Order: structure tokens, then sequence, then C-alpha cells
RNA sequence: AGUAGUAACAAGAGGUAUACCUCUCUGCU
């Protein structure tokens, strides 16, 4: 069972097995009391093991880098918010493919016109 | 073109599969590709003997027998912690520098209690030796108030040995060393002892479907809604989560998933020790301040565990306020001390009550506490019924029977049996009551249930077909009624649903004279 | 008051609430041992009812068969497995008949398939038997480590890549009388016979979690020479089944209810003041122990009648090696004694030759009776097909028999019409008096008699046609209710924060769109996967009152940002998510809201952590196995 | 003892040798 597998994992200290070069971004201890990498291994692949306060410590302190490119690297994904939110709806008659979950149902089903 | 042709092994292997008149597997392709029938089904079919037909009986729900029940002993309860007998010690709004840890709050539910009074045994365990309970109890007492940390492993000592039956699986040989015992047999196969039907879960789903004064179970949000299905949607979710959060299945609920949780926790971190585990649930109250309740204590044992059905024993001991002795078929398995005395100033008297302690010794499996872990679909699925029904009626009358069925504030809906009659409730005891059903589904699951379901839907729908005026018919009903009643052997939630639908079977013979 | 919620079906129809009648909300039951009881039980069942069949003795792999077909014609209602092979013939010359083009259009795009198929498609799939382990593998493994041990001898064809030629290696294969296979160490070598037999295998499990059965059964799994015909054989009937338009199988969703109410619109519409209209719902008992794999060779020979002779040898191969095939008995059992206080194991290997003092009465009944098809360990299963594995070969030949039932074939006073999918049917007979209804009905079964397929008398009933169930979608007066798949839990599945968020939100998506899944339980369902998985990655919302390990940067993070609304779920932030936005990745719905710092140090591609979803920090690689 | 139900768990794999030992942190208002 994969799901219980990461559930009795992440109840564990250190759950994430991050690359060997995070020592030399974010320090050891927390400001908070939590430490934030030992000096373990993985099985065999030299990465250090780590606790989920390190991804929450860069959220919050990372390396602010430039993001500009998403737009157009990931952009099918942007092109489905930007086709649900200038889109308007309408009523529920009782009686596209995208969003078949949302306008076609067991029994009755929904006027949509989407963006334009 | 392309080419495949056989090897002389595979082709005498191919000269052996086929219709016994043949010999070669090309002349029985040859047969095959250059067939042209004349009618053979007709010679056959005057041929075949005339005893295999499918002879029609009609169906008659006026003139069918009721369901048998087995005959035995009564049905004795099986469930991990106690349903409708267990009582809690709570603390309103917990401010005690644990603030969360289970043995924390263990310990400053249990500081809130006076009266301990010395520990005797009211009810004995059949096959048991009830000084090692006892002592269990004596134990556990003692080394609770000597905790100092956030868990506490127990001590092996010889009556928790026993307890949580340590050593009691026999050694694992070579066959060559001893094969020749005497004794030496098979594992015993038998099928399960009947058990009769016993008058207390009847209580239990009756106590399971009534509004408390606490609010259990506590959703998340949702985002912005838009859609008018969205808000249709949210109506039907606000309603039914109004109506069915106060329900004690929710605590049920709530219960299942803290022990299930903290079993498999304490299962996969610390496989070795003897870890007490506490039985917690947080409510809110109406007001809307927090309360911590406790129930009792659950003494782990070792848990090896490496298949899906590798059973971890454990100890469960829980406070409760109900006598053993007025329905002592109930507790075969159980061994009942008297622990304390207990106040209640309550609107009419002010009096004292013992205060008893359900000591049993219980096992379950990993997958038993993943599906408990679990047991929040009972709120997905009642609502999957409920739901399902607005839209059977929205379709014979093509509208949104949404608000026409929540705003019904009458007593429409049959849902009970007094010895009045049939008595009726509104809407929200209907969502109660499916709750109620679904969480008796997951707490008494097994296979016999699985097997009565399953071919009790059938004459479900034949008596529905018999209503519509469909008139219906079947070919082998005594198979139907022998494949339903092979299925009713010993759970008592299985015996209570065969006693529903006899009882069902009995208001629809009534209801047309 | 008495509570009993049965007492619900006397307001509303029993088919608006049969949801209830479905206890799927507990751990289904699974089996505790050996599988050996349940497969030896199969083996004595199936050889019980075809036992008028001939035994003869296999040339080859020296195991007793047993041939039904062509046999005495039944005398009673318990099933039997004597398919008149004509009969069969003839059902598939009438089937050709009604649908003209269909057995080359399909035998053409399987020829196709065919000269265009890699070997690594065998790859793909559920587990697979290992004999060079004796042991249940993944479908990769167990194919890499049959082309290794194809390469150490001398059988090299599948160099390159194809898989036709990987299947004439496998035939090639049987001519070795020296196969060395490098067990666990010492490199033993197999004979002629024990090669053949062990290429003939079919490995028994216990089928666990299963909904409906009080007693356990058994099930198999092929072995790895023997995917690959089935794979073209299950292709080309799989072609011919998307046409039928009285085949429940493979389509699923919205497009098997208007096949229900196709027929139901088909069935009744011109009926007279005097056509009455009757409906069947069925089951068949023992599906798998009667249909002999000698009609499905007869099957794929007339449906390849006039094709190239590579291919009906090639489609040919896999009736043939089912015909020959052996069942091994699983993992034999275990003793006790309670005097000495000890236990002991004891293999399937010793079940022939042991001493019966061991055992209790039906198990010693068992291997007595079982004792005389031993060969090697396995039990020969000649008659009779196991679970799973021709399962459109099934429907096609079902098909036949309501293809039989046109008014212009049949000219008689009936006729009928409807569905039939695995081994589930629906029939619908339109008569004038109802004695040609029970008339119909005697021709249907007796027909059925024929081929093997036993309609089950007690789990089958019939009334007027308006309400039936065809493999648990309930059709009542053209409204179905769906309950075919169990529904599922929806908690996460356990791969990092990103991917479980984006698996459950499609997740919800696809079970709205196929199983009916209604707006307020996807509701309830979005709030139960959200609850869940703040638990499971302990990233509860930023001003809680809980604490865990996270909670002191979850804290600082939810301070310290100023657009609250545009934190992940895993950062702590509002879940975004409703019904009309679950396609969409959870990075997308947040981006306009983000304030841009937070996002820069959310989508850096520096950080060393590094569905159809982004890639941010939260897509991290979990801990291994050590 | 107990879970459970047509057969299993109630620890197993090893070393010196009947006794020890290596391996196989848990907060859902
Ligand atoms: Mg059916």
């Amino acid at each position: 069972n994969p799901a219980l597998r990461m559930k009795w994992m992440m109840a564990m200290k250190y759950p994430i097995s991050a690359s060997s070069r995070i020592r030399e971004m974010i320090p050891e201890k927390d400001e908070d009391g939590n430490t934030l990498w030992t000096n373990t291994k993985d099985a065999g692949s030299n990465r250090v093991l780590v606790s989920p306060n390190a991804v929450t410590w860069w959220n919050r302190a990372g390396p602010v880098s430039d993001v500009v490119h998403y737009p157009r690297v990931y952009k099918m994904y942007f092109d489905r918010l930007e086709r649900l939110t200038h889109g308007t709806f309408g009523p529920v008659k009782f009686y596209y493919v995208e969003v078949l979950h949302l306008t076609q149902g067991t029994c009755w089903e929904q006027q949509y016109t989407p963006g334009g | 073109e392309e080419e495949f042709s056989y090897p002389p092994t595979f082709q005498r292997l191919a000269n052996q599969s086929l219709p016994p008149s043949f010999k070669d597997y090309h002349q029985f392709k040859a047969y095959v590709s250059s067939f042209k029938a004349n009618g053979n089904i007709e010679a056959k079919l005057g041929a075949m003997s005339e005893k295999v037909n499918a002879q029609i009986e009609s169906f008659d729900p006026r003139t069918i027998r009721e369901l048998e029940l087995p005959e035995g002993k009564f049905c004795t309860q099986r469930s991990k912690f106690l349903l409708m007998d267990a009582m809690k010690l709570s603390v309103l709004n917990p401010a005690h520098e644990g603030e969360g840890i289970p043995m924390k709050d263990a310990k400053a539910c249990l500081d809130t209690f006076w009266g301990w009074k010395k520990a005797t045994i009211i009810k004995k365990h059949e096959k048991g030796v009830n000084t090692n309970y006892l002592m269990i109890w004596e134990q556990l007492l003692e080394s609770i108030k000597e905790m100092e940390g956030k868990f506490l492993n127990l001590k092996k000592t010889n009556h928790l040995k026993w307890g949580l039956g340590e050593g009691q699986a026999p050694e694992k040989m070579d066959f060559e060393d001893c094969k020749e015992v005497p004794d030496l047999f098979q594992y015993k196969s038998e099928p399960p002892e009947k058990r009769k039907l016993a008058s207390w879960i009847q209580s239990e789903f009756n106590k399971a479907s009534e509004l408390t004064n606490s609010n259990w179970i506590e959703f998340d949000e949702l985002g912005n809604d838009v859609a008018p299905i969205e808000h249709i949607a949210s109506r039907r979710r606000n309603f039914f989560t109004a109506e069915v959060s106060q329900c004690r299945a929710s605590e049920y609920i709530m219960k299942a998933v803290y022990i299930n949780t903290a079993l498999l926790n304490s299962s996969c971190t610390a496989m070795e020790e003897y870890q007490v585990i506490p039985i917690i649930t947080k409510c809110r109250d109406t007001s809307g301040q927090r309360r911590t309740n406790l129930y009792g204590f659950i003494i782990k044992g070792r848990s090896h565990l490496r298949n899906d059905t590798d059973v971890v024993n454990f100890i469960s001991l829980e406070f409760s306020l109900t006598d053993p002795r007025n329905e002592i078929h109930k507790w075969e398995k159980y061994c009942v001390l008297e622990i304390g005395d207990m106040e209640i100033r309550t609107s009419i008297s002010t009096i004292m009550k013992p205060v008893y302690l359900y000591v049993r010794t219980n096992g379950t499996s990993k997958i038993k506490m993943k599906w408990g872990m679990e047991m929040r679909r009972c709120l997905l699925q009642s609502l999957q019924q409920v739901e399902s029904m607005i839209e059977a009626e929205s379709a014979v009358k093509e509208k949104d029977m949404t608000e026409p069925f929540f705003r019904n504030r009458e007593n429409d809906w049959p849902i009970g049996e007094s010895p009045q009659g049939i008595e009726k409730g509104t809407i929200g005891k209907v969502c109660r009551v499916l709750l109620a059903k679904s969480v008796f589904n997951s707490i008494y699951a097994s296979a016999q249930l699985e097997g009565f379901s399953a071919e009790s839907r059938k004459l479900l729908l034949l008596i529905q077909a018999f209503r519509d005026n469909l008139d219906p018919g079947t070919f082998d009903l005594k198979g139907l009624y022998e494949a339903i009643e092979e299925c009713i052997i010993n759970d008592p939630w299985v015996l209570l649903n065969a006693s529903w639908f006899n009882s069902f079977l009995k208001a629809v013979q009534l209801s047309m004279g | 008051m008495d509570v009993n919620p049965m007492l619900i079906f006397l307001k509303v129809p029993v088919q608006n609430a049969i949801s209830t009648t479905f206890p799927y909300t507990g751990d289904p039951p699974y089996s505790h041992g050996t599988g050996t009881g349940y497969t030896m039980d199969t083996v004595i069942r199936t050889h019980d009812y075809s036992s008028r069949g001939i035994w003869k003795t296999n040339s080859e792999t020296g195991a007793q068969q047993l041939n039904p077909i062509d046999g005495p014609l039944p005398e009673d209602n318990e099933p039997s497995g004597y398919a008149q092979t004509d009969c069969v013939l003839e059902l598939i010359e009438g089937l050709d008949r009604s649908h003209p083009g269909l057995f080359e259009t399909a035998c053409q795009e399987t020829i196709d398939a065919i000269q265009q198929t890699r070997v690594d498609k065998l790859t793909q799939g559920r587990q697979t038997y290992d004999w060079t382990l004796n042991r249940n593998q993944p479908a990769a493994t167990a194919l890499a480590n049959t082309i290794e041990v194809f390469r150490k001898n001398g059988y090299k064809l599948n160099e390159s890549g194809r898989l036709i030629d990987f299947l004439k290696d496998v035939l090639l294969s049987f001519e070795n009388d020296s196969m060395e296979v490098t067990t666990h160490k010492k490199r033993v070598k197999l004979t002629k016979k024990n090669y053949l037999i062990r290429a003939l295998t079919l490995n028994t499990m216990t089928k666990d979690a299963e909904r409906g059965k009080l007693k356990r059964r058994a099930i198999a799994t092929p072995g790895m020479q023997i995917r690959g015909f089935v794979y073209f054989v299950e292709l080309l009937a799989r072609n011919i089944c998307e046409r039928l338009e009285q085949s429940g199988l493979p389509v699923g969703g919205n497009e098997k209810k208007a096949k229900l109410a196709n027929v139901i619109k088909k069935m009744m519409a011109k009926s007279t003041d005097e056509e009455l209209s009757y409906t069947i719902t069925g089951d068949n008992t023992k599906w798998n122990e009667n249909q002999n794999p000698r009609i499905f060779l007869a099957m794929v020979l007339r449906i390849t009648a006039g094709q190239p002779e590579w291919f009906r040898d090639l489609l040919a191969v896999a009736p043939i090696m089912f015909s020959n095939k052996v069942a091994r008995l699983g993992r034999g059992y275990m003793f006790e004694s309670k005097s000495m206080h000890l236990r002991t194991q004891i293999s399937a290997e010793n079940l022939s030759d042991i001493n019966l003092r061991y055992f209790n009465e039906d198990t010693k009944k068992k291997i007595e009776k079982i004792r005389h098809l031993m060969v090697e360990g396995t039990a020969s299963l000649s008659p009779g097909m196991m679970m799973g594995m021709f399962n459109m070969l099934s429907t096609v030949l079902g098909v036949s028999v309501l293809n039989l039932g046109q008014r212009e074939i049949l000219k008689r006073t009936y006729w009928w019409d409807g569905l039939q999918s695995s081994d589930d049917f629906a029939l619908i007979i339109n008569g004038h008096f109802k004695e040609d209804i029970q008339q119909g009905v005697n021709h249907f079964y007796r027909t059925c008699k024929l081929v093997g397929i036993n309609m089950s008398q007690k789990k089958s009933y019939i009334n007027k046609t308006g309400t039936f169930e065809f493999t648990s979608f309930f059709y009542r007066y053209g409204f179905v209710a769906n309950f075919s798949m169990e529904l599922p839990s929806f908690g996460v599945a356990g791969n990092n924060e990103s991917a479980d968020m984006s698996i459950g939100t499609t997740v919800i998506k696809t079970n709205m769109i196929n199983n009916d899944l209604g707006p307020a339980t996807a509701q309830m369902a979005i709030q139960l996967f959200i609850k869940d998985y703040r638990y499971t990655y302990r990233c509860h919302r930023g001003d809680t009152n809980l604490e865990t390990r996270r909670t002191k940067s979850i804290k600082r993070l939810w301070t310290e940002t100023i657009s609250k609304a545009g934190l992940l779920v895993a950062d702590g932030g509002p879940n975004p998510y409703n019904l009309r936005n679950l396609h969409i990745p959870e990075v997308c719905l947040k981006w306009s809201l983000m304030d841009p710092d937070y996002r820069g140090r959310l989508c850096n591609p520096n950080n060393p952590f590094v569905y159809d979803a982004v890639a941010t920090t939260h897509s991290w690689t979990p801990k291994r196995n050590r």
C-alpha cells in the first residue's frame, strides 16, 4: 500500500530525500528549533535526508528568481484557466469535452458559453 | 508476405486439441473453413430431452414465506469500542501545556474524575484468568501517574503478556523432523456456529440515529460558487450537513477514525513495545467552545505485520455506566470491573452511580485498520443515496426537486415500526438513519453481509416489479431463498437485517390486504 | 419506536433508493492462507460437469485430458459442458450472415495491427507467472527473464524487436530437450517434458477483495509464453465486439446507457394491442468451468475463414495452448499439533505422494479425487476456461445466440433481442400470448445448452418490459441508475504534494463524468479529500490552532506574505477548488493572486528538491526504502 | 485467551550453543 506507506513515512522526522547540494543554501537548525537536514544518505544514492520544514523554509525565505516564461512553458493550463474565467454561464436545463463533468450530468444539463 | 508454421512438437500438440471425431489439425481446419450448415440446431433441439426447459413459476408476495432466522445462543457484541454504553470524561476548552498530545490530554481528562475506589470484578470473562485483567488495570493506573514524556510504553509483565497473548503461537519446524506425531492434523476448518438474534442491536441502531448536543464533523472551505449547479449542490450539501452533524453516528465515525489512525501509527512506528493508546474525540458545543472527550485506553501488543491480514492483539479498557448484569448475553467476551462512583446532579434528582470498566482482548489487522481509518466514506455514501433520490424524482417531474424535498416540515417518510403501527418521520430523520446504516455497515462488516445483501436485492426488485403491475415470475425461487438463508450464520448485523427484511415483507403483505 | 430503513421502500420505488442495498463502506473479505483448497475445488468441479467426455492420454505432456464437446446431450438442469460443435459453427455463420463485411474488416485490421506491434507491449498489464522462478512477477521482469533465458539458448529471433518474431521464438523453443535454467547455486537442466509442462502452467491464487460472495473462489494468472497469443486473440475479438450493437463490452460510462435505452426503444416500438413483451434479467452459472477451448478454436477458425493461413495459425495457437493447460495448486497446507505444541508447512508437490492420515474428511476426499490428475505437482485442466482470459470471445458466442432470434430467421410466434456482457445478460422477448413467451424462453434456454452457456435458474427473473438490471445498471422507465463500480476512497495516493493534488482533482472529475457522481456528493468528496490531504502532509491552514512539525514555518509564511489567498494548500493557503475548476492545476488557479516574491520563491529551478501538472518545490521525491 | 472463518495470525529468518544478540518520531477543533 503506497498511501499507508506515505502516511507512516510522513509521521517520521525525515521523509524527503533532497539533493546533496542543499547544505550551501539552507542551514541545519531553524529559527524555531527544528532541524532541516541530518548528515544521512539515501539507499545508495548520495542524497541527504531532510524535513518538510526545509520546503516551507524555501517557500518563505528562498532565493527569488524570475518566472516569466511560465505563461509559455505550461501554457495549456493557463489556456484552460482563461477559457474558464472569461466564459459566462447559463441556466440549468432539466431534461466542451474538458468541462463535460460540469455541463452534462446524469439527468440535468447546463448551458455554458465559453470565453468569447 | 508473412510466414508462420508450426514445429513438429507443437503440431503433435495441436492434433490433440480438436473435437473428438477428428485426427489432424489441418483436417479440422478444412472441415471448419468449408462448412455450410443445414439446420443442425433444429435437429438437436428436437433430439434433446424435455426435462431441459426454463419453467416459469409466477411470483406473488402475498403467498411467499418469511426468511428463517437460526437458533442457538444469543449473538454477542463484536465492535472495537462500546457504542451506546461508553462514558466520556470531558475537558472544556483545554489549555494544559501539552495541548493536543494524546497522553497529556488523557491525563488532563483523568484528573477531572475523583472517586477512584478499589477495583473489583463484577462480571467474569468465561474463559479467562480474570486476575490478569484486574492486574492489567492496576498496572496501567500505576504507570499513567508516573509518565514523563509524550508516549507511555508498558513493562512486559506476565499478566500483560497473557492478556496480549505472547507465546501462544506454536513453533514452526521443518516437515521432515516432526511427521510422526499421533496428534498432528490439519488446521480446523469448521463453519461457524449459528446464533439466535438478540434484542440489543435494535437498541443500538435506535440510539445511533438520535441528535446529540455536540457538533462532530467540521468540514473545510470551498471556493467561490458561480455556476447554478454549484448553487444547487451547495443547497443540498448544506442542508444535509446541517441535519446530519449532531447525530451519534458522526461521533462513532470520529472515534473510529482516531482509534485506527493511532493504532496504525503506533504499529508502524514502535512495533516492539506495549504502547498505551488513548481514545480521544474532539468536538464543539452548540456555543462554539471546544471540548476534548476521553473514552478509554488501548494497550497495544507486538505488531510484526507483513501481510494484509496479520493480526495485532490489543487490550481495550473503556469506561461505562451500564451495569452488564441486565443483558449478560451481550458481553460474553468482556471482563467487567467496577472502578468508581460518579455524582449525577440533573434537573430532577442528585444521585450516585457506579462507574464500570469494560476490559477485553481484541485483535485487528492492517486492512481493518485501513478501512477503519476511512469511515468518513459513510458521510459521503449516504449523501449519494439521498441526492440520488432527488435526481430520481427530477426525471419524472422534469424540474429542480431540491427545494420541495427539504422544505417538507411534516412527518412524511416511514422509518420505523412501533407497537401502534408504522411510524413516519421527516427527511432529516431519514438522513440520520441512512448515515447510521452506513456506519453500522462499516463497523459490523463481514462476508455474510455481502452475501445477504447481494442475494436479497433480487427479492426487493421482484416485489417492486409486482407492485408496478409488471407481472413478475421466477424459475427457481427455493434456490434463491436458500442462497439468501445460507448467508445468515452469526453476525448480529446480518441477523438484524434479515429481521428488517421480514418486517418489510409483512408490511407490503399488509399493504395490499 | 424501532427504526427500520427498509421501510423507506414503502414510499419510493426500490429502483430509486437501491443504493442503500450496497454495503460498500466496510472492509471487503480477504482469504487467510492457501488457495489450494479452492483450486482443487475448481478442478474437481470442472471435471464433474464434463464427466461423460472421452479420456485421452496426451502424448507430449503425458497428462490425462478430457474432451467434452460433441458428447451426449444433457438431460437435466444441472450445468453441463457438452457443446455440440456444428451448432457453434452454425451460430457463427448466422452472425456472419447478419453482419456483412464484419469478420473481414476485423481480420483486416488485426493483420494491419500484427506487423506493427513491438515486444514491449507485453510489458503493460498486471502480474504474470514466471516459470524461471515459479513465482508471479511484474510483466516487465517476467518478460526480461524469458528473453534472457531464450537468449542463452539458441533462440534469438526477437532481436528485431517485433512481437510476431517473439512468438516464433516461443513456438520454436518447444524443440529443446535440454533447456538449462539458472535456479536458486546450481544451473539445473529441464527435460523436454518438464519444460513443456512449465510453459503451459497457470498460476492460481485466491481472489481477494471481492463484493457479493460469502465463500471464496480461485483465479489464475497465465504464463509468459501464452500472453502474446492471448493478446492477439483478444485484439481480434475486441475489434469484433465493438461493432455488434448487442455487446456491452468494452464501452462504458454514458455510452452504455444509450445501449439499454436503444434496445428498449427498438423492441417496444411497434407493439400492437396483443404484442406482449417480457424481459429476463439473468446471470449465468458456472461461466468459467463450461466453455471448452476447442469451441473457441472452432470459433477462431470460422471467423478467420478465407484469410491467409499464417493468420489462422497465429490466432489458432491460443486455444491450442489453452486446451492443454495445467494448474499449479498453490502453496500447500499447514499442519498443527497441540500435544507437542508445534506447526509445520507442507508444499503442493507432496500432495500426490503423502499419507492421507493428516487431513480432515473433506480435504482427503478432494485429494483422493484429484490424485489421478497430477503431473509434477500440477493438475491437468483441459476442460473449462479460467476467469479473465477470454472475455470477448465468450461475449461473441452469447451475441451469436442473441442474434439467432430474429423474425426473419426464426419464423415462429416469438422473437428476442437484448444485451450480453461477460457472463451477464438481459433478454427482451416479444410475442403474442404468454405461452408464446414461455416457448421462446424454452427455445433460448435449450439453444444456450447446446454451446455450454448455462442460464442460472436461481438468480434470474422475468417481468414485463420497462424495469430491468444489466451488470448493475438499473433501468426503470427510461432512467438508468449506475452502481456498477465501487465508490472509491477519495484520499491521497501518496506521491508528493502537487502530484497527489492533481491526481485527486482529476479523479473526482472523472468520477463525475463516468460513474454518475452527483454535484453535492462531488462537493463533499472535495471536502473529504482536502481534509485527508491536510492531515497527511501536515499542512493545515495558517490561521489554525493545531500544532505539528510544520506549523511554525507555516505560521511564519502565513503571517509574512500579504495576499494570503494565493498560497497553495501545502503552504497553508485556502482551498480554491469547486466543481467548475477541477481540471485546472493548482499553480495556475492562483497565478494572478500570488505576490511575485512568493511566486518567484516557488518556481525557482535552482532548488534541489525536484496527473498533468506544474513543477514546484512541493514536487519533491520521497525517501526510498532502505 | 483473542481476532477470524472452509484456513490462517497468535513473530520469523540466523550465530555460539538450549541462554543472550544483528537484521527483517504518533497532534484530522
Ligand atoms: Mg445480471
